[PDB]
């Protein structure tokens, strides 16, 4: 079992984990899993944590010929609503030999005390497609059985977690609030319907 | 762009505008249908005139129908959720609106046929009794073919 | 398991549910409703019902 | 019997999964789930919408329909002893009409206030752009129900001055002020629907 | 700055201050009217003492207006989720307040009326039930204002 | 501090003491006042005698109208979310044991009614008969108090 | 620490422990109170006698303010949740137990008044019945009385 | 990019097409059948030309068929989820359609099946009146192949 | 640590115990009661032995109670989640076993009483009858004896 | 490669198919059964003839039989969710059109029947539009056949 | 290791083993003591004979015993979740078999007693027929013990 | 490799055989054996051959006793969710089938002894049918063997 990349200061504040984890650059993917995942030598040059902030850096020596750094950026910030430290990561950001790549990650949310988990987390459009990229991009990527939390962590172990899918979704909870009506609709019609009769006789 | 799902919601408006005013059109020359048959019986020759209701109940699947292709034609892979409701929208508008006038035609017309049988007089009056009825009908189809068409 | 990671729940976990719950609701009744027709059909033996 | 039953059946089971669901959601610390928030937010306003203009109308048909035939069917059944009945009674169908005629004058208004958006962000969409969905949804809602009650009224109402007026002729003109009472709701399900509405706009 | 879905439930507020209202006026004034004019044919004269019972569902009617307009006019996008779940309840409260004076009404207007005629002493006695079924529409307005102007 | 929806549930409470009291009042009113009126024709002189069921079905509105109110005048923008749910309890405890209230007094009310036509010894146990309704809307509002006031 | 809907729970325990406690106490009343009515007319001289179901389904009332009451005057913001689920299981052992009782009192105090009417002996089996009915509500009460304070 | 899951709604299409075509069907021979059973004990001789309904309803299935098949003949692996709701709503609009015009030919069947073995004059007015019905299920078929050819 | 929700299980057992032997109970107690007043008229010497039925409806209240303050007797904030499904499993297992008992003392104790009455024979056989049902509810007992102490 | 949980929908298919289909054989077998047999009090010789309306119900059991064999000879581990859909289509389609038809030909077998009782001259009409009804099993089937297939 | 939750199921094995059998004893014993009650009028000799329906109906409960002692037994919080589910399929098994048995001895029990008062030749194939219900809940014990064992 | 919450579905199809083959085998003998009893009053002698519809209604039985017997050796720790659905698949077919199998026995027993008391004759013919409602079971029986054996 690949144990979870685990940021430390003073005490573990940051984790992250994978089934896989890879990335591609102009459509050629490398996994990035065994060079990550329980690798003492991980450079995590420039990570950084907050009370309400946390950044994952995670970089690397071959990739793309090139050292390539990834930023996984998070947020806490105070939900008014429920009263509760929602947390989201907001961005991705990928530094390259000379330039910045970057994608917006839609459903990466939760209350702070739990983990987020999703099955994909990805720019790929059957993988969910969570990262949206507003511009074109030479870069593509995908975290499989992606799992994070920046925190209210303790030990090097999650908490509970937020799955990303839930009983519903966009579609199905509009379609079901139109379908679960026009059934109501079809059987005040089919019981008008089905509530026709005729005469058991006739006149002379 | 658009969601993938983002047709089903005016494809349900095609749909639902013809199924709707089936079931109204059904009804209405079900419950007529019966009240001439029970009239016959006593005045055979009531038989050509009493229709009426029925070619109306008729009329109300025919707004659906309109609808219905209208709908139908609009549709895209590429549609964008605004005019996939208004598509689903004009469903409900003409499809229920033909459910409630068909109701109206089949229980007016099963009064109708089986009164103007004893009184030549009613011919007139449930033919305007009706006529409110189907024009209830053209208060779907008029804003399903405003929404269709926006 | 070591590292409290998540149960995994798959991607499209709604669609599969609600296909699952829909046409179950829908199997269910439609057992159901025929099931009842069935049961209680009147076996109208009027000739002998009496006697 | 039947069918009521059936729906009794379903609403039972529903609030018997409804009732577990909000306490399993409550006990195992789930408040997380059960987002309202997000409810009311993902779902898009152009459906909110839609529905209140396809209830709009449909509800006030629905209303003017029953509205039509329980007049109606007592025009025809009196006529056939009384046939002064056919022509004075049709008033109440006309209040039925304009019950119908209320609805479409709303839905009208309300469907030619909506315009597309251009975004899909619920930050960017905006609370004007919730708030015109929102309001277009109980406003026609409002006009649609409160039209669907008042068409039924009159309907019963005026077979009320149908069967009396067939037993004695004068009765129609004083029985004919609970029809204006009942015409009544239509227009106030109108004038609540013009002011749920009168202040919104969608961009 | 306020949630972006506040609005929708002081907005079903308003819908339902009128919309249990008009089931609350129309059932009655429906059953009302049916016991005024089938009575009316036994004595006459008495339409216009019978009348009451559906000027008390007007009555509610208004509460439910009264109310619908206060929240409608108090809404806005920027408004607070506190004030909108405020209205929700005026419009909860009031509405269906409405709606059971509106059942009330509706059985002591059909059965006042018809005991009127046999005994037209039940007047009296008929105009102070009708009080009482009219005034939980007045308890459903005070509670509604207390809840939406606040 | 406390949710923005906290209010929600202490709105629900203030609109269910009232909701649910005007529904068992008009019940009350309703289905006694049927009595009343059958009644009447036979004995012109019970009318005002036999009221009393509709006053304590008024009286059980007045117990939600006091909930309701004390409820209304106890919330605020940020209420502590314990005593949002103190009030939606003060409101249902009212509201639905003056719903069971309304049931036993129109019940009680019509019967008592019906009986005391044919049997004038039967007011006095009707009248103690309707206080042991009527009690439990007092009963109710006890509860209620103590939660609101909590 | 403790959660923040923990009290909800609680509340519902006293709520429950009354509102059911009411329903129980107004099928009880409405039902003897009928039974007392129809019994009344041929018989001036067992209409006191015969308020004994009437009377004791109040005791579930009573027994329902009692748990009501014992966990309202407990409930606190800090409330263990542990403690809340012990007021839900009082308030719906109770509740519950005595909506059960109230059920028996109300057929046996319909059925046993009309039996005494035929037959005076009744009356001591009719209290004997009435006991094995009430006591439903006074089980109900020990458990709730254990549970609300284990 | 074609998403999983998406024949399932398309197959729905291809199912209801079918299945609620037979049920009109169905109900169409089951009430016709009744009619010319009970009818042809006293009338024989119009035993063949009351099958007319039946054949009707017979049709009805055809057009379910037509449209299941000519949807089955158009599924593919992988298909876009527009072509698979398109597939679906054809498959509800003819299915349900047909279901509106059996119920139609059922009852229209049984009225005029027994009404004409009394007067031989209805037989004209059944057949116009069958083809108003029974054109229904050609509507649904004409929305259905516009839906599932899109 | 043990989940803080494990106890609900566990009082969601206490008052099942209760509740649904209440019921069981209530409804023993309200068949067999109307069986005995209206049995009265004919026989009044067998009110005294027509008890009979009605104390084993009380006996399965007391089922019910014993496994609820067992239950309670049980409970803690700490309790592993696995003795609180037991505790869940021990009051269903009696207090719907009670019911089912219940639901039986009823129906023979009011079919029991009312053939007794005709045929004093019946009694040594309804006797057997009612002990046949009455040990439904010592089955549930001590299946809820068992799970509550494992 | 492709998903578990596919071969649920293709095994929801075979059980339809078979269920829906046995569900309508056994209506059909039973209305028509019930037919012969209170039939044949008046009639010695008519029983082997009137046998066929349990024989063609016996057909819709066979159509049912035969797409759940080959739904299920044709599922595996591995397969895709298009196939798995097309096979629960099958199985609804035939299962519930075969439904439909058993319907109708438990209807149109007693009706028949009965006529045939009393009238000989029936049962070529009778076998006329039974073949009607049965047909409806075999479109279940062909498009059944072409689904799973597809 | 197993999850927390795992004994659930388990444990509603053991509640329904012994609450639907129970239900099913239960019902076998109120339609049976019905049957025994009236017919003890009619025919005194046959009260002795006439119990075994009952005890027939009793021992249906027994298999629910059987079944919950024997989960009750295996239960334990280390238990796999495929033990556990086990338990449940065992206890439904044999409870809802029970259910079918009971309600099938009641039936039979009180047309079977009926038909024997009036004519003892029919008490030899009451116990024939009666045998061909309660083997139900033996196969439901059979399947019951191979689950919870194996 | 496997899930586990995954034998819960062959588990479900090991119970459904045997349950709702209870339910159709006690139908099938409830009706029956009210037939038999029914019918004996006039006709003793034929007692042991009317037993048939009976002992074809505990053959449903046993084919539900069949497949929830395979099905529970079939089980094992961890098995593949493909086969624990196939298994559900059978469980649900044999025990629904049997079920429809039990409804159609139960119709014809009733009607078909009747039928044999007053027409000597019939039995040749009631065996005839019985033959093709208890095949529904066989027929589920052969599909729910090749499901769980695939």
């Amino acid at each position: 079992i690949h144990p979870p990349v685990s940021y430390n200061d003073t005490a573990p504040r940051i984790l992250f984990w994978a089934q896989n984890f890879s990335v591609a650059y102009k459509d050629e993917w490398k996994d990035l899993t065994s060079l990550t995942f329980g690798v003492e030598n991980l450079n995590l040059t420039g990570s950084f944590w907050n009370d309400s902030f946390a950044m994952l850096s995670l970089t690397y020596e071959p990739l793309f010929g090139a050292t390539v750094t990834f930023k996984f950026i998070l947020a806490s910030r105070f939900y008014p609503v429920s009263a509760r430290y929602w947390f989201t990561m907001e961005r991705l950001e990928i530094h390259s030999n000379g330039s910045v790549a970057h994608f917006n990650v839609s459903q990466v949310t939760g209350p702070s005390i739990y983990s987020f988990h999703c099955e994909y987390v990805s720019s790929l459009s059957k993988k969910g497609s969570l990262l949206v990229t507003n511009v074109p991009s030479l870069w593509q990527m995908t975290l499989h059985n992606f799992q994070i939390q920046a925190f209210n962590v303790t030990g090097e172990q999650f908490s509970y977690a937020s799955d990303c899918a839930g009983f519903f979704s966009p579609g199905i909870w509009m379609g079901l609030l139109t379908t679960l009506f026009m059934l109501f609709i079809f059987t005040y019609g089919l019981h008008m319907i089905l509530s026709l009769k005729t005469m058991d006789r006739f006149d002379d | 762009n658009n969601p993938e799902y983002s047709s089903f919601f005016g494809v349900m408006g095609a749909s639902s505008a013809m199924v709707f005013s089936a079931m109204g059109a059904a009804y209405g020359t079900a419950k007529s249908g019966t009240g001439i048959a029970a009239m016959s019986v006593m005045r055979p020759e009531l038989i050509m005139k009493s229709i009426i209701p029925v070619v109306m109940a008729g009329i109300i699947a025919i707004y659906g129908l309109v609808v219905a292709v209208l709908i139908a034609n609009s549709l895209t892979d590429g549609i964008t959720l605004y005019r996939s409701f208004l598509q689903l929208g004009a469903g409900l508008s003409v499809g229920l609106s033909g459910l409630a006038a068909g109701f109206a035609i089949g229980i007016v017309g099963d009064a109708g046929v089986r009164g103007t049988a004893q009184q030549p007089r009613l011919f007139v009056g449930m033919i305007l009794i009706l006529i409110f009825a189907e024009v209830l009908g053209l208060y779907g189809l008029i804003v399903a073919l405003i929404l269709s068409t926006k | 398991s070591p590292y409290n990671l998540a149960y995994k729940y798959n991607l499209e976990y709604s669609v599969v549910f609600n296909l699952v719950l829909w046409i179950m609701t829908g199997l269910a009744l439609a057992v159901i409703i025929t099931s009842y027709n069935i049961w209680n059909m009147d076996p109208g033996y009027d000739s002998i019902i009496y006697r | 019997t039947g069918l009521e039953l059936l729906y009794l059946g379903i609403f039972v089971a529903f609030w018997a999964c409804m009732i577990v669901v909000g306490i399993c959601y409550t006990i195992f610390d789930l408040g997380f789930r059960f987002d309202v928030a997000w409810f009311l937010t993902e779902t898009s306003p152009f459906m909110w919408s839609n529905l209140g203009i396809g209830l709009a109308i449909s509800l006030s048909v629905v209303g003017a329909a029953w509205g039509i035939y329980i007049t109606g069917s007592s025009i025809i059944g009196g006529g056939v002893k009384a046939p002064r009945i056919k022509t004075k009674n049709l008033v109440s169908i006309i209040f039925c009409e304009a019950v119908a005629i209320y609805g479409i004058i709303m839905a009208i208004v309300i469907s030619n206030m909506a315009e597309p958006f251009s975004a899909t962000d619920p930050k960017a969409i905006g609370h004007r752009n919730y708030h015109a969905g929102y309001s277009m949804f109980g406003a026609g809602l409002t006009v649609g129900l409160s039209n669907l009650f008042c068409g039924v009224c009159v309907g019963i109402v005026g077979s009320g001055a149908a069967l009396a007026d067939a037993q004695n002729p004068s009765l129609f003109v004083k029985i004919l002020i609970v029809e204006i009472f009942g015409s009544a709701i239509g227009l106030f399900g109108v004038i609540v629907a013009i002011l749920q509405t009168s202040r919104v706009k969608m961009g």
